[PDB]
C-alpha cells in the first residue's frame, strides 16, 4: 500500500532529524 | 534482525502519531499530524489508513499493529519523495531554513539556527545553502 506509505514518510522525516542530533553528538557531522 | 534499536525508533513515529499518549492511534490523532505537516486526508482517507493498519478491527492502531506494518515497509523511493515534499512546501525543489524550521516545529524538534544551519551544511552537496531531493536522499541514503 501507497496508503501505508504516509505513515513511514513521517518515520523517514523523524529519521532525518535523529541521524543529524546523534551525529553533532558524536562529533561526525 | 530487527533490533531493539529499530524498534525503538519506531515507537518514538508511533508517539508522533498517538498524541496523548494513551497507546492507541486514532483517526482524529492521525488528522492531527497529517494537517500539521501540511497535508490535508479526508474523514473517509484517514479511516482507510486506520483500516490498513488496524489489525484486529478495533478501529485503532496500537503500537504491535503499528509494528507490524513499519518493518514490514522497512523491507523505498516512493515514501523518500513523500517526505521531500513534506519539507519542500512550495514545491519549487529546494528545502529552505524556513521549511526545515517548519517542519522541525511540528514534529516537537526545537532545534537552534545555528543547529538548523548545520544541518543544511551537511547535506549541501552544491553549495547554494538550501537542500535539493539529490542532496536530501543522500543524507537519508
Ligand atoms: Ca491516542
Ligand atoms: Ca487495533
Ligand atoms: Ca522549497
Ligand atoms: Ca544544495
Ligand atoms: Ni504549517
Amino acid at each position: 500500500e501507497v496508503t501505508v506509505g504516509k505513515f513511514y514518510a513521517t518515520f523517514l522525516i523523524q529519521e532525518y532529524f535523529r541521524k543529524f542530533k546523534k551525529r553533532k553528538e558524536q562529533g561526525l557531522v | 534482525q530487527l533490533t531493539e534499536e529499530q524498534i525503538a525508533e519506531f515507537k518514538e513515529a508511533f508517539s508522533l502519531f498517538d498524541k496523548d499518549g494513551d497507546g492507541t492511534i486514532t483517526t482524529k490523532e492521525l488528522g492531527t499530524v497529517m494537517r500539521s505537516l501540511g497535508q490535508n486526508p479526508t474523514e473517509a482517507e484517514l479511516q482507510d489508513m486506520i483500516n490498513e493498519v488496524d489489525a484486529d478491527g478495533n478501529g485503532t492502531i496500537d503500537f504491535p499493529e503499528f509494528l507490524t506494518m513499519m518493518a514490514r515497509k522497512m523491507k523505498s523511493e516512493e515514501e523518500i519523495r513523500e517526505a521531500f515534499r513534506v519539507f519542500d512546501k512550495d514545491g519549487n525543489g529546494y528545502i529552505s531554513a524556513a521549511e526545515l524550521r517548519h517542519v522541525m516545529t511540528n514534529l516537537g524538534e526545537k532545534l537552534t539556527d545555528e543547529e538548523v544551519d548545520e544541518m543544511i551544511r551537511e547535506a549541501d552537496i552544491d553549495g547554494d545553502g538550501q537542500v535539493n531531493y539529490e542532496e536530501f536522499v543522500q543524507m537519508m541514503t
